[PDB]
C-alpha cells in the first residue's frame, strides 16, 4: 500500500541550564530509522533500524550537518517566538515540527506536509499545494510575511516532491524484506465478572502492523461508544501494537454483544462474540 | 535523508 | 496548554509466569514534554530500563515508551510510576494481567 517518511523535531528551551533540549527522530511508516539527541554522547545522527546501517559516513556526516542546522534554527526561534508572544526569559518554552512525503505502492508522489507548533498549539503549517501557508494567528502571520517573502515554500516544496520521495523510494528498497509488512491483528475476548449481577467483556487485538484499526461493540445492531472503553493503540515493543476495548454487560446478556475490528491484514471484518 | 533547508520565523 | 499523560503498563506476550517477558508502560498525550517514568517492582525502582526516543501525536501531545525485561512470578508486582507538571502526587498504576 502506500508508505510514508516523517521527520519529528522537538526543541524545548531550558532557561539558565544550557541550550534547549533537542531531539529529532525519522520514520518510514511506524518504523524509527534515524535518531539525534543533543544531550547524547554521539552528537550525531544515529542509525535505529538495520537497512539504514548500511549507509556510508558521507550519508551520517550530511545527517549530522543538517539536523544540527535544524536545532541551531530552532534556538534563534525559540528566541524570536518568546518575543511574538511577549513572554518572559524564565519560562520554558517548546517548538515541534513535521514534515515529509507520502508515496504509492508504486512510488508515485501523493503529498507532502510541513506543520509547526508552539508549546503545544499550530503556529504555521505548509498547504497540500506546497505553495501558500497557513498561519494559526496574528503573531505566526509575522513568520508567515518572512517566508512568503524569502520563497520558502519554493525550495521546501523542491524537497517534499522530489528529494524527499527520492530517499523514501530508496529506503523501502533497502529496507523491503524486513520492513514491518502488514501483520494481521490475532484477536480474543475475555470475560471478567465485577459483581454477581455484571461482567466486563474485553476484546482484544494484538501484534499488529501497521498500527490503523477500528474496534467497535454492538448490542443488538445498535452502537454504545457511549459505554465502551477504547485505550489508545500501543506499541508492544517488537514493532507491532496491541489495543482493546472492553464493555460492561447485565450477566447472561453476554451474546447480545459483537466486537468487530478492521485492520488491513483482514480479508473481512472480524467478528466475535463471547 | 533530512531537509538542508532554514529559513528562521 | 498543559495536558496530563495517559499511562498504561502492559507486557508485551502473553503473561506467563516463570518465562522471559518485556514489561511496558507506554505513556502518551502528554504536554510539556519533561516527565519521569519509573518501573517499580515491589515496590523499588528497576534500575536497567529503557526508553524510546521522544515523539508526538498530530495534536502536538507526546508520547514514551518505557521497558525492560521482566520475568514474571505470580508474587512480584510490577507497577509504573509517572511524575509530570499537570500531577501533584506521582501517579502509580499497576501492572493488571487483564489489561
Amino acid at each position: 500500500g502506500s508508505h510514508s517518511m516523517r521527520y519529528f523535531f522537538t526543541s524545548v528551551s531550558r532557561p539558565g541550564r544550557g541550550e534547549p533540549r533537542f531531539i529529532a527522530v525519522g520514520y518510514v511508516d511506524d518504523t524509527q530509522f534515524v535518531r539525534f539527541d543533543s544531550d547524547a554522547a554521539s552528537q550525531r545522527m544515529e542509525p535505529r533500524a538495520p537497512w539504514i546501517e548500511q549507509e556510508g559516513p558521507e550519508y551520517w556526516d550530511q545527517e549530522t550537518r543538517n539536523v544540527k542546522a535544524q536545532s541551531q534554527t530552532d534556538r534563534v526561534d525559540l528566541g524570536t517566538l518568546r518575543g511574538y508572544y511577549n513572554q518572559s526569559e524564565a519560562g520554558s518554552h517548546t517548538i515541534q515540527i513535521m514534515y515529509g512525503c507520502d508515496v504509492g505502492s508504486d512510488g508515485r508522489f501523493l503529498r507532502g506536509y510541513r506543520q509547526d507548533a508552539y508549546d503545544g498549539k499550530d503556529y504555521i503549517a505548509l498547504n497540500e499545494d506546497l505553495r501558500s501557508w497557513t498561519a494559526a494567528d496574528m503573531a505566526a502571520q509575522i513568520t508567515k510575511r518572512k517566508w512568503e517573502a524569502a520563497h520558502e515554500a519554493e525550495q521546501l516544496r523542491a524537497y517534499l516532491d522530489g528529494t524527499c520521495v527520492e530517499w523514501l523510494r530508496r529506503y523501502l528498497e533497502n529496507g523491503k524484506e524486513t520492513l514491518q509488512r502488514t501483520d494481521p491483528p490475532k484477536t480474543h475476548m475475555t470475560h471478567h465478572p465485577i459483581s454477581d449481577h455484571e461482567a466486563t467483556l474485553r476484546c482484544w487485538a494484538l501484534g499488529f502492523y501497521p498500527a490503523e484499526i477500528t474496534l467497535t461493540w454492538q448490542r443488538d445492531g445498535e452502537d454504545q461508544t457511549q459505554d465502551t472503553e477504547l485505550v489508545e493503540t500501543r506499541p508492544a515493543g517488537d514493532g507491532t501494537f496491541q489495543k482493546w476495548a472492553a464493555v460492561v454487560v447485565p450477566s447472561g446478556e453476554e451474546q447480545r454483544y459483537t466486537c468487530h475490528v478492521q485492520h488491513e491484514g483482514l480479508p473481512k471484518p472480524l467478528t466475535l462474540r463471547w | 535523508a533530512l531537509h538542508g533547508g532554514w529559513t528562521t520565523k | 496548554i498543559q495536558r496530563t499523560p495517559k499511562i498504561q503498563v502492559y507486557s508485551r506476550h502473553p503473561a506467563e509466569n516463570g518465562k522471559s517477558n518485556f514489561l511496558n508502560c507506554y505513556v502518551s498525550g502528554f504536554h510539556p514534554s519533561d516527565i519521569e517514568v519509573d518501573l517499580l517492582k515491589n515496590g523499588e525502582r528497576i534500575e536497567k530500563v529503557e526508553h524510546s526516543d521522544l515523539s508526538f501525536s498530530k495534536d502536538w501531545s507526546f508520547y514514551l515508551l518505557y521497558y525492560t525485561e521482566f520475568t514474571p512470578t505470580e508474587k512480584d508486582e510490577y507497577a509504573c510510576r509517572v511524575n509530570h507538571v499537570t500531577l501533584s502526587q506521582p501517579k502509580i498504576v499497576k501492572w493488571d494481567r487483564d489489561m
